[PDB]
RNA sequence: GGUGAAAUUCUUGGAUUUAUUGAAGACUAACUACUGCGAAAGCAUUUGCCAAGGACGUUUUCAUUAAUCAAGAACGAAAGUUAGGGGAUCGAAGAUGAUCAGAUACCGUCGUAGUCUUAACCAUAAACUAUGCCGACUAGGGAUCGGGUGGUGUUUUUUUAAUGACCCACUCGGCACCUUACGAGAAAUCAAAGUCUUUGGGUUCUGGGGGGAGUAUGGUCGCAAGGCUGAAACUUAAAGGAAUU
């Protein structure tokens, strides 16, 4: 039967959505169906912070960060534990943790 | 004061390049990778290999006379992983420990604006 | 509605209840009639005649101020067009679309819309031919339509 | 005998009161009454004869000189052209790509006409007829029809003879072979139908 | 907008089409604007420019050939140059 | 058997029948 | 990997650093910090002419490093060597670029990104492509979550931005453009000209690249201009 | 108003040479015998004289073009790239 | 370089890596959303041109011109066919290295056709919302997109009309969503899948146990691949749906 009212994606009023490639397996998956997550990370791994700061030329350097958007196919997201299988009643929870 | 070069770290998977050029990027000094520091193919991008490479690069650049590095991180980019490998952080930490001064960290991973075509096929890497 | 689209829009004129209206109009039926005639001679379809009358003059509806509607005035006074204005405008739109298509052969959307517009033209023409305001054996042809417009 | 049209261009003699008629290989888009400009200072327009050093990278050129002054050697057949790949200003040498895909290094002073050669797409039409082939070659040269060597006798060809029509020995012939031996596939690196591309 | 202004002057004002009529009107000093097709011969365009410089008229250069100018005027043939003798109701002379 | 592969097999059978019939006629 | 090369020399060392030597890089006068760094080069032998082997090279420098101000940390400047005077080589403008960090930090969703680019030439025949970035912002007191532009505001904004960029380039030489770009007055100009259409925050001029430059330009004026 | 279903101008070749070769010849023969616009005078008077020669019968102008078309796609693309390079050079 | 590890491959004729350029072709990241448009297929770089369109507003016009539709038509992803161009990337076939009992598979490196385009064909998709179209009515709620209306409600010209962008209250029309069961349903679930044993608003199409079989045959369309139409003999007691432990 119909597992989800949304068919496991986000497409109402479109028909077609251009695909993206999974960042792990490079599988084509419609952009609305992907498990895109925005990863914003410090460059210095939060463990070399003091070492880099004390070895820097400038005092109170800003320490820029890196941004990327990771697009995930359903298989790769489940395997990498980006998402997990939930119970039937709380699959409907749209709210992020 | 400090003599400035560019660290030019390439943290891919299965390898990590660390090599300081001059400020213009044309004069290459101390090109050392993890594969020349480790034996097994699987460890070429290990953090230990990246660190050994960074220590060697720091030694050679200090011998040359360069005292500070503008650090430029880069993953494979293009249609590839675009996430820095396990050795970039090890390399920069090792440089900082080696004590060459650092300034202006940046990430220069080539990011496509509508790339050509990712490899692996439509169904991906079925492993 | 929207015989040729999926739109379900309700948007029209809320005609006032009163027929003997509007208690602020001091002009005369004859004055409005000769305004109708002057605009028609100037060369205006009943749609825009009624628009400018309601819009620059105070004319709530020519139907309620006079005893009859603008097309009736024009037909009684000899100013009725050779073809009705709605069919004329449909033919003008079809001519414009066909002229566009001749240059843009690749415009499949324009081809589809031309099909729709010409279907509307043929339906309107069939109605007009049945009610006999258009002569029998009148038929819309793409070749002669541009000359028919002007 | 030529698939490309020729253009007769009249120039003024700079040293005497004379008119000089030059015979050019017509580039596609050239018309009668058109002004052609030839020289170092000529502008990048179809039909002009700028040097390679004066044209930029990616330029389409035709009737290109192999050495400066030879009056046109490369890219002269209909539809063919030369791509300008690069420049080496030190000992001025323009790198170009030839119609066969070969990379060549020519002097930067070698002339060339901008554009492609007219008459392109000629070989897209099937001849359909030994008659059309006959009329084609009747004013090129006596090279048609072509009898197969296997259909001759052994006196007439290396392939001739036998009780069946067969070559007998490998049809790939050495480059060091001699006249009378060089009949077949001369110095062939490989044979057979290859699935491939321009690879250039 | 120029095509719409040309249609408006065609409907309301006075125009004449063709090189001979245009040159004759330029000679008489009655022409108020001349539109010249993009593909008109350069010698003819130069002569029309010279005539218009002598007679102090305005020259507009159509972004289209004689076919396009004929369609813009509203004729089913080709016109190389059209001289507006009076706009009538258009603003073609006033605007650029 | 997957329905798509059964469909392909039936297409192959159909074209083989067509070829044999055209040979006989 | 250290000992797995099967064939590294098909056929069957002097130290480059002692072979080389050091030069000194000087930015134009439009920046506060004249000296920007050093570079290596092979000593000029009789057949190499180190001057010409080094003349056509560019250096990326942070505008914060050039100006001694930490507020320029997200800008970059390309300096192209054009002359050499005995270990005092002088550079000129090539292009301003942003930082990848700055771009990705300014780009967030639930808002509209607007991009424009213009290819207008300067007064002294420098041809540049200037890229302007803009972002719609939420007004204070707004309860709506996104604050998007209506794609006609977008076209009006792009037109206004392009007009500002074209007018500001045509009317100023390259030195004037750099002198008016370090204080990013053009950002304020665009912001004022666009505030009547949409709030439009984060209006920093993105990269400008030098597509082509005029002739040698080597004799009598960058004493005053660098 | 059509005497042949699909052979068109290649009905002169009868049943010979094969359908595919006759189809290719049909395409190129329609192009080669067609009449083209003259960019100079604006009339459909441009004909092929020989392979490459395209002569307008009204303005008496000869043009160098394709073997079977007044202009080939390669020629148009080359003209576009040459224009782009010229404007990059000039400005 | 690549992998779970490897190997195929390149590499002192300097490979990978660095910087500056150049070319080609493809694509249009982030912005990008339970957001927009289109009849669907689909459509995401900027400007210009060309026509078109829904919704809203109208105290404008005609006046039943309308709804659904055998026959007959237009468009119709991808792959595919024919012929030019193009041919970067990826890559049915194929090559090749692994893995394996085997492995002409997954994994790896190449790589023709193809992927792009022009002209002409094809006419299929889990072409899906597996939900025909038109109309009326039946619960609550918030959010959102387009239009409109009313609020000396907030930012600067002008802290002293305008406009804009927001904030409130409605309103019409969309893509949807949350809650509940008046109801419906085999249930999953559904604001329609309701107003249907208290059975009738109008209309088109389709199905009648599972296979054989979308086969055979005839027809027709197509260059072909195939598309549309389309059985029977024979065989069989279950196939199947939704839920429960």
């Amino acid at each position: 039967p119909k597992k989800r009212a949304s068919n496991g994606r986000n497409k109402k009023g479109r028909g077609h959505v251009k695909p993206v490639r999974c960042v792990n397996c490079s599988k084509s998956i419609p952009k609305d169906k992907a498990i895109k997550r925005m990863a914003i990370r410090n460059i210095v791994e939060a463990a070399a912070v003091r070492d880099l700061s004390e070895a820097s030329v400038y005092p109170e350097y800003a320490l820029p960060k890196t941004y990327n958007k990771l697009h995930y196919c359903v298989s790769c997201a489940i395997h990498a534990r980006i998402v997990r299988v939930r119970s039937r009643e709380d699959r409907k929870n749209r709210a992020p943790p | 004061s400090q003599v400035f070069g560019v660290a030019r770290i390439y943290a891919s998977f299965n390898d990590t390049f660390v090599h300081v050029t001059d400020l213009s990027g044309k004069e290459t000094i101390a090109r050392v990778t993890g594969g020349m520091k480790v034996k097994a193919d699987r460890d070429e991008s290990s953090p230990y290999a990246a660190m050994l490479a960074a220590q060697d690069v720091a030694a050679k650049c200090k011998e040359v006379g360069i005292t500070a590095v503008h650090v430029k991180i880069r993953a494979t980019g293009g249609t590839r992983t675009k996430t820095p490998g396990p050795g970039g952080q090890a390399a920069l930490r090792a440089l900082a420990r080696s004590g060459l001064r650092i300034g202006r960290i940046e990430d220069v991973t080539p990011v496509p604006s509508d790339s050509t075509r990712k490899k692996g096929g439509r169904r991906g890497r079925r492993l | 509605g929207r015989m040729h689209s999926a739109g379900k829009g309700i948007s029209s004129s809320a005609i006032p209840y009163s027929r003997n209206a509007p208690a602020w109009f001091k002009l005369s039926s004859e004055s409005v009639i000769e305004q109708i005639v002057k605009y028609a001679r100037k060369g205006l379809t009943p749609s825009q005649i009624g628009v400018l009358l309601r819009d620059a003059h105070g004319v709530t509806q020519a139907r309620v101020i006079t005893g009859n509607k603008i097309m009736r005035i024009l037909k009684s006074n000899g100013l009725a067009p050779e073809i009705p204005e709605d069919l004329y405008y449909l033919i003008k739109k079809a001519v414009s679309v066909r002229k566009h298509l001749e240059r843009n052969r690749k415009d499949k959307d324009a081809k589809f819309r031309l099909i729709l517009i010409e279907s509307r033209i043929h339906r309107l023409a069939r109605y007009y031919r049945t009610v006999a305001v258009l002569p029998p054996n009148w038929k819309y042809e793409s070749a002669t339509a541009s000359a028919l417009v002007n | 005998g030529r698939g490309a049209p020729l253009a007769k261009v009249v120039f003024r003699d700079p040293y005497k009161y004379r008119l000089r008629e030059e015979i050019f290989i017509a580039n596609e888009g050239v018309h009668t009454g058109q002004f052609i400009y030839a020289g170092k200072k000529a502008s990048l327009n179809v039909g002009n004869v700028l040097p390679l050093g004066s044209v930029p990278e990616g330029t389409i050129v035709s009737n290109v000189e192999e050495k400066p002054g030879d009056r046109g050697a490369l890219a002269r057949a209909s539809g063919n052209y030369v791509i300008i790949i690069g420049h080496n200003p030190d000992e001025n040498k323009t790198r170009v790509r030839l119609p066969s895909g070969a990379k060549k290094v020519i002097s930067s002073d070698a002339r060339g006409v901008i554009g492609v050669i007219a008459g392109g797409g000629r070989v897209d039409k099937p001849l359909l007829k030994a008659g059309r082939a006959f009329h084609k070659y009747r004013l090129k040269r006596n090279s048609w029809p072509k009898t197969r060597g296997v259909a001759m006798n052994p006196v007439d060809h290396p392939h001739g003879g036998g009780n069946h029509q067969h070559i007998g020995k490998a049809s790939t012939i050495s480059r060091g072979a001699v006249s009378g031996q060089k009949a077949g596939l001369i110095a062939a690196r490989r044979t057979g139908l290859l699935r491939g591309s321009q690879k250039t | 907008s120029i095509n719409q202004k040309l249609a408006l002057v065609i409907k309301s004002g006075k125009y004449t089409l063709g090189y001979k009529s245009t040159v004759k009107s330029l000679r008489q000093g009655k022409s108020k604007l001349i539109i010249i097709a993009a593909n008109t011969p350069v010698l003819r365009k130069s002569e029309l420019e010279y005539y218009a410089m002598l007679s102090k008229t305005k020259v507009y250069y159509f972004q289209g050939g004689n076919n396009e100018l004929g369609t813009a005027v509203g004729k089913l043939f080709r016109v190389g140059v059209v001289s507006i003798l009076e706009a009538g109701d258009s603003d073609i002379l006033t605007t650029l | 058997m997957r329905a798509k592969w059964r469909k392909k097999r039936t297409r192959r059978l159909k074209r083989k029948r067509r070829k044999v019939r055209a040979r006989s006629k | 990997a250290v000992g797995k090369n099967k064939r590294l020399s098909k056929g069957k060392v002097v130290d480059p650093f002692t072979r080389k030597e050091w030069f000194d890089i000087k930015a134009p006068s439009t920046f506060e910090n004249r000296n920007v760094g050093k570079t290596l080069v092979n000593k000029s032998t009789g057949l190499k002419s180190a001057s010409d082997a080094l003349k056509g090279r560019v250096v990326e420098v942070c505008l914060a490093d050039l100006q001694g101000s930490e507020d320029h940390s997200f800008r970059k400047i390309k300096l192209r060597v054009d002359e050499v005077q005995g270990k005092n080589l002088l550079t000129n403008f090539h292009g301003m670029d942003f930082t990848t960090d700055k771009l990705r930090s300014m780009v967030r969703k639930w808002q509209t990104l607007i991009e424009a680019n213009v290819t207008v030439k300067t007064s002294d025949d420098y041809v540049l492509r200037i890229f302007a970035i803009a972002f719609t912002r939420k007004q204070a007191n707004q309860v709506k979550r996104h604050s998007y532009a209506q794609s006609s505001h977008i076209r009006a904004i792009r037109k206004v931005i392009s007009e500002i960029l074209t007018k500001e380039v045509q009317g100023s030489t390259l030195a004037q453009l750099t002198s008016k770009l370090i204080p990013e007055v053009i950002n304020k100009e665009i912001e004022n000209a666009t505030k009547d259409i949409f709030p439009l925050q984060n209006i920093h001029v993105r990269k400008v690249k030098l597509l082509k430059q005029p002739k040698f330009d080597v004799g009598a004026l960058m004493a005053l201009h660098g | 108003a059509k005497r042949t279903k699909k052979v068109g101008i290649t009905g002169k070749y009868g049943v010979r040479y094969g359908s595919s070769l006759r189809r290719q010849v049909k395409k190129l023969e329609i192009q080669q015998h067609a009449r083209y616009d003259c960019s100079f005078c604006g009339k459909k008077t441009v004909k092929r004289g020989a392979a490459g020669i395209w002569t307008c019968s009204c303005c008496k102008k000869t043009v160098a073009g394709g073997a079977y078309t007044v202009s080939t796609a390669a020629a148009a693309t080359v003209r576009s790239t040459i224009r782009r390079l010229r404007e990059m050079v000039e400005a």
